[PDB]
């Protein structure tokens, strides 16, 4: 007299059917060899599954076949909460509004308001009043003029040529070579919205040309891009650095947002240190010579590069994939390359399963890598940015706020913890 | 020796030793470039001719920004291909570092790959398609004794020929360092990996043989396999990336129409095809198959056909 | 990260439960109920790689060998034990070995030599014998007791690497 | 030298100390001499961190008195302690009202400078009403509407409809109906007006003023969502 | 009576206000009645906030301080404000201490009481030392020591080592190691050994010491982290 007991984790065993044994005595041996107890696990029979006693006799059960899974009664969880007022701007982690009056827990920073308690995170994972007012602190060169410059790069779309224009211009000889009429059209209507921009930390657009060829003419840059510093060079960056690096790039983003732009292509090598202090930012929109028109349509073509695409943009069940979330992915992939000073997926050198396992969800770039001196707010602050689902995800005005307060506190923080405070919280 | 080589391959090899005993230091300026013969996926061939010795050879070019400790040590991963010789392989010269490119000397081959060859003639007749796989099988045994090496991306474009009939193989991952560099450069449009790579279980050549019998069968139908042919697409005898590597995860793989191929070829496509990498046949096992048996009692006048069908004149 | 599936083979009693439960849970089991079948999980770095270990426990009566088939037929790699106080059990390795090579097809699978009970007063099956038949094999011979936990680890690990050489 | 007082208070900003700073402000306020822009947005929230503080003081103090419903002199020593906060709120309320009123109404060259002082006169009057009971409380209010209707004519006058400062002041006067008129229909259609005056000009976003004229926007959106109901 | 002032320091620390409640504490303490833990809770979270964030400022000030110097004379007058947030510091820390000794000291009647007095008075003597220099530095320091030493005799005489108060002793005694002795190895070492007690000691704590642990055992692991660089 036997019983064949199936257990969670793929795995099995058989116990004999003694009188006056419970299943729970016979299986304790087992799930004790397995880290698991009775009372915290379900016992179901096959006659599809009927849950049973542990008590049961295992006597009477001879020749059945039993399933093991595991139950859920204490959560418990909890972070240190202690009750706080910020002056400066801030906004609930959960109910994305301003913040006046609420709670703060001071193991990870999470911030929210009175009414949005229940829905907070369990794990520390590391008639109301109204607001109010916070305080306040046909574009084409003519041909003839264009200097033809000397090839340096070919990237996804495009080719580089530095040439002269009144001074120093850069080039871009695009890879499209026979723009349909409604193509034509949308690129110029794309190039006057982009024309009336102007910002210290975006590359200035300098107008076209369409005689020698279809090509794209910037304002050319000098130094080299925050590529070729983090992974040429391997020249390592302070925290002071660092966060002011990730601060100016947000900073532009939020601009570029502010218009209305989904830049859709934000990867390290896109971004510029310029006089080695300034960030400024290129490349950028251009929705025309991306997703290669058949017609009179231009459905969806991935191109480019795959570390800084979002999983949503990969899945392409969406019919406009590229949103302001795909730019706040981005940007997490970034702050994760200047923190760890490692590509993402370092581990994995088959660019299909990289693509497949990110599709699935199954893969998601590590968190443990992390230096040992950069602050848990910012640890906090790059898990939020890289959540597989696209509705929690933060948008860059928040961002922005949270780098400026971690931004402001660094020079408190640089010492150890000292004591903590107590529970101070009532639930 | 030392292998089952006969009179011609081994002169040919031979002879291909001696124009490589010729050929000495490799520079940028010591190759004029006479013509392009194709575009990679992250590089560019361009037919080029060593001007101190007049010897004409094809020439890949990779532009991939690494630090110089990379590029000196896929330099000393390289030198192993001197002493890979085999008339399975293409030939190779050398390779250097100049310009922040990555440029590779091998031999020219008037042929092709199997890809424009394919295009220009629609479908290839099995007779023709058999003699390939033999030498495929001999290529990859050849690599996985003398180097243990798999190639780990088997697919037509890796495969040339010339105008006397013969075959090689190419784009083999000899430096481990390189194919992680190329790992993160750009994107490709269809695949061929083996289901269970893609899950981060390592089975050698499974992989291999998988992907040669799906390239194979597309050689054969003149079609990418994947999706399978609905109706009307089966009878003529824009899918994106991440859908076309769902379905090879989670479909059964296609197969070749029945009476069009030999049984026998059928038979060899699905042990060559299965789902499970254990249960796949290997070399050794293949070798044996009564489809190989056949082609092997077969003879075929590959290259004149090859040279009608292309058009060259003998 | 990596999976490994490994298959704890030999006669009954040799200790093949008492082993692994020494690898899942760092305890010895003194009684002796025979297995019919019992698979575990168990995560463990070897190496510096994190390993995920699918432990299959068979039966070592024959009257369930249906069922170890069915374990040996999943199995990447395969501990072969013995008990040193046990001379049919070692004789019967060639069995186990046979039993590995007709279920596997295969004459090139994982294997490692485990002598069980080595903590027991006057042993039987002597080194010199146990180091001869695993060199017949080509294979580790490892000596455990798990009663002392000497050599398990030892053994679990032995294969693993033996599989990742295989691999 | 006031150079002296103005590094100071905004030592005294990243110090996190407010007392101090508000002190050193009404310091230069006293000299008499025609400010500049950048010292009144210090001025406001140097006054503006402290009438928070004190307002959500009386918020949670208010709360718990509603709480409790007990019978104990708890509550009542509960309610002293509101009075005495509102006592010393009333002060500093009447030392700002002062000081506005005496130096820089009188002196108000540019006419951007004397909306933001009516603006600022009018939320400390709702400042003093939220708390205000009574006949002085009917007081404040009409005296909250005249300055409210005086920044609001010269708003739409002289300033455009994409400006922070006349957002800011439609907000303020939307909240201060909605508290205290509690008439909806009217407080939802000034928003519906000065959002739709925003979203007219939606591309004059300079350099200067992008983020804080979107987020007051947003803002507007929410409390008119809110509003809905 | 004492009830009232109880109740008054409870609603404070819900209004956050902390001087009245400090002051509150301390008349409380004054009175000589009988202290309980929990209500000596209360005083030390009371005096933990405003002398953390008098801190604070006086590591912003001198941060700024020294932020540029090659500029005119304002250092001195930051300087200056400086000192006088760094005597307001001395007077309250001078206040703390001495009520340990007209109150706390004295009247000890337990000993995990005498354990948390004279922990307190080794922190605010370190505070103190933060700012002090010189021989009344190395003086005050050698009083923490002591305290120190004789806190962690008796926690380890008398009561378990796996109670919250001794690992809070233990990591404030290492960081004080390091903070002036400046010596990462031996306070490495017992911050180590103090974290293997607590493993040892686990699974046999009580409903309400499973979260405080917690805590301070990620907080111990974090300061091994860093200093084992
Ligand atoms: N002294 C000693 N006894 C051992 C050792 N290993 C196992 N035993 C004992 O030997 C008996 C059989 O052990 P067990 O692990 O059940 O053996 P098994 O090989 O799994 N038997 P089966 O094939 O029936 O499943 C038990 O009484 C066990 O305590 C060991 O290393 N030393
Ligand atoms: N304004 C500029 N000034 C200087 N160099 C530039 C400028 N814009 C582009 N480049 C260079 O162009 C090279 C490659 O072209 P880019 O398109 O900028 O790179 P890319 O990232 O491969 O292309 P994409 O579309 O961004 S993926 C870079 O390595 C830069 O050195
Ligand atoms: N050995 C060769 N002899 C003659 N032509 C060749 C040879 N190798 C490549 N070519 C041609 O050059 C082109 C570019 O080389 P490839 O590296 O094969 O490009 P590719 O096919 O895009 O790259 P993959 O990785 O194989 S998809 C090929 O498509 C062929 O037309
Ligand atoms: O060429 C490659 N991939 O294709 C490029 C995209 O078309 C390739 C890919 C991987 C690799 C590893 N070590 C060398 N590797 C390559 N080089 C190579 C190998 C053999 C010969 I013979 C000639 C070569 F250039
Ligand atoms: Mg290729
Ligand atoms: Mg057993
Ligand atoms: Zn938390
Ligand atoms: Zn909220």
């Amino acid at each position: 007299p036997i019983v064949r007991v199936f257990l969670p984790n793929k795995q099995r065993t058989v116990v004999p059917a003694r009188c006056g044994v419970t299943v729970r005595d016979s299986l304790k041996k087992a799930l004790m060899m397995r880290g698991l107890i009775p009372e915290c696990c379900a016992v179901y029979r096959i006659q599809e599954k009927k849950p049973i006693g542990w008590d049961t006799d295992i006597s009477w059960l001879t020749g059945e076949e039993l399933h093991v899974e595991v139950l859920e009664n204490v959560p418990l969880t909890t972070h240190n909460f202690v009750r706080k007022t910020f002056f400066t701007l801030a906004f609930c982690d959960f109910c994305r509004k301003l913040l006046f009056q609420g709670f703060r827990c001071q193991t990870c920073g999470y911030k929210f308001h009175q009414r949005c308690s229940t829905e907070v995170p369990l794990m520390c994972v590391n008639r109301d009043r109204s607001s109010s007012a916070p305080n306040v602190h046909d574009w084409e060169i003519p041909d003839g003029q264009i200097t033809v410059g000397q090839r340096i790069g070919s990237g996804s779309f495009g080719t580089v040529y530095k040439g002269k224009w009144h001074g120093d211009v850069a080039v871009k000889m695009l890879n499209v070579t026979a723009p349909t009429p409604q193509q034509l059209q949308a690129f110029k209507n794309e190039v006057g919205v982009l024309r009336k921009t102007r910002h210290v930390n975006i590359l200035l657009f300098m107008g076209y040309s369409t005689k020698p060829q279809l090509a794209i003419v910037t304002q050319w840059c000098e130094g080299s891009s925050l590529y070729h510093h983090l992974h040429i060079i391997e020249t390592k960056f302070e925290m002071i650095k660092l966060i002011d690096i990730a601060r100016q790039t947000a900073q532009g983003m939020d601009y570029l947002h502010a218009k209305s732009i989904i830049h859709r292509d934000l990867k390290s090598n896109n971004i510029f240190l310029h006089e080695d202090l300034t960030v400024k930012i290129g490349d950028f929109g251009l929705a025309t010579v991306k997703s290669r028109w058949s017609g009179s349509h231009q459905f969806e073509q991935l191109s480019g590069s795959i570390l800084w695409m979002a999983p949503e943009v990969i899945r392409m069940q969406d019919k406009n994939p590229y949103s302001f979330q795909s730019d706040v992915y981005a940007f997490g992939i970034v702050l994760y390359e200047l923190m760890t000073g490692q590509l993402p997926y370092s581990n994995i050198n088959n660019r299909d399963q990289i693509i497949f396992m990110v599709g699935r969800g199954y893969l998601s770039p590590d968190l443990s890598k992390v230096r040992s001196n950069c602050p848990k707010a910012m640890k906090r602050l790059m898990a939020e940015c890289l959540k597989k689902k696209r509705d929690e995800r933060p948008l860059f005005p928040q961002i922005l706020a949270s780098i400026e307060l971690l931004a402001r506190s660094l020079p408190k923080i640089h010492r150890s913890a000292s004591e903590p405070s107590l529970n101070r919280a009532g639930f | 020796e030392e292998l089952e080589l006969d009179e011609q391959q081994r002169k040919r090899l031979e002879a291909f030793l001696t124009q490589k005993q010729k050929v000495g230091e490799l520079k940028d300026d010591d190759f004029e470039k006479i013509s392009e013969l194709g575009a990679g996926n992250g590089g560019v061939v361009f037919k080029v001719s060593h001007k101190p010795s007049g010897l004409v050879m094809a020439r890949k070019l990779i532009h991939l920004e690494i630090k110089p400790a990379i590029r000196n040590q896929i330099i000393r991963e390289l030198q192993v291909l001197h002493e890979c010789n085999s008339p399975y392989i293409v030939g190779f010269y050398g390779a250097f570092y100049s310009d922040g490119e990555i440029s590779i000397c091998m031999e020219h081959m008037d042929g092709g790959s199997l890809d424009q060859v394919l295009k220009k003639a629609g479908r290839i007749p099995e007779q023709i398609l058999g003699k390939v796989s033999i030498a495929v099988i001999k290529g990859l045994t050849y690599l996985r004794e003398k180097h243990k090496i798999m190639h780990r991306d088997v697919k037509p474009s890796n495969i040339l020929v010339n105008s006397r009939g013969e075959i090689k193989l190419c784009d083999f991952g000899v430096s481990g360092q390189l194919i992680d560099a190329m790992a993160n450069a750009f994107v490709g449009t269809r695949s061929y990996m083996s289901p269970e790579r893609l899950q981060g279980t390592h089975y050698s050549v499974q992989s291999d043989i998988w992907s040669m019998g799906l390239s194979l069968v597309e050689m054969a139908v003149g079609r990418y396999p994947i999706p399978p042919p609905d109706a009307k697409e089966l009878e003529l005898m824009p899918m994106a990336i991440f859908e076309l590597l769902d379905y090879i995860v989670n479909e059964p793989p296609p197969k070749l129409p029945s009476g069009v191929f030999s049984l026998e070829f059928q038979d060899f496509v699905n042990k060559c095809l299965i789902k499970n990498p254990a249960e796949r046949a290997d070399l050794k096992q293949l070798m044996v198959h009564a489809f190989i048996k056949r082609s092997d009692a077969e003879e075929v006048d590959f290259a004149g056909w090859l040279c009608s069908t292309i058009g060259l004149n003998q | 990260m990596t999976e490994y599936k490994l298959v704890v083979v030999g006669a009954g009693g040799v200790g093949k439960s008492a082993l692994t439960i020494q690898l899942i849970q760092n305890h010895f089991v003194d009684e002796y109920d025979p297995t019919i079948e019992d698979s575990y999980r168990k995560q463990v770095v070897i190496d510096g790689e994190t390993c995920l270990l699918d432990i299959l426990d068979t039966a070592g009566q024959e009257e369930y060998s249906a069922m170890r088939d069915q374990y040996m037929r999943t199995g990447e790699g395969f501990l072969c034990v013995f008990a040193i106080n046990n001379t049919k059990s070692f004789e019967d390795i060639h069995h186990y070995r046979e039993q590995i090579k007709r279920v596997k097809d295969s004459e090139d699978v994982p294997m490692v030599l485990v002598g069980n009970k080595c903590d027991l007063p006057s042993r039987t099956v002597d080194t010199k014998q146990a180091q001869d038949l695993a060199r017949s094999y080509g294979i580790p011979f490892i000596e455990t007791s798990a009663k002392t936990r000497q050599g398990v680890d030892d053994a679990f690990y032995t294969l693993v690497r033996e599989i990742r050489k295989h691999k | 030298d006031k150079e002296e007082l103005v590094q100071r208070a905004k030592l005294a900003e990243q110090a996190e100390r407010y007392d101090d700073m508000a002190a050193a402000m009404k310091e230069v306020t006293e000299t008499g001499v025609e400010l500049s822009n950048e010292e009144r947005n210090l001025l406001s929230v140097a006054y503006k961190n402290v009438v928070g503080a004190r307002r959500s003081s009386w918020r949670v103090i208010s709360s718990i008195e509603q709480k409790t419903e007990g019978s104990e002199r708890k509550q009542q020593m509960a309610k002293e302690y509101r009075v005495k906060v509102e006592k010393e709120l009333r002060e500093i309320c009447y030392d700002v009202l002062g000081l506005l009123d005496k130096h820089l109404i009188p002196k108000a060259s540019n006419p951007e400078s004397k909306v933001f002082y009516l603006k600022m006169k009018g939320d400390y009057y709702r400042y003093l009403a939220e708390v205000a009971t009574g006949e002085t409380r009917n007081s404040v209010v009409e005296d909250s509407q005249k300055a409210y209707q005086d920044a609001f004519e010269i708003s739409k006058a002289k300033m455009q409809p994409t400006h922070p400062i006349r957002l800011g002041l439609a907000l303020n006067f939307s909240v201060f109906y909605y508290e205290i008129l509690n008439s909806p229909d009217k407080a939802c259609q000034l928003a519906k007006q000065a959002f739709d005056d925003a979203i007219a000009e939606l591309d004059t976003l300079n350099e200067d003023s992008y983020k804080d004229s979107t987020l007051i926007m947003q803002l507007l959106r929410d409390n008119l969502t809110l509003w809905t109901s």
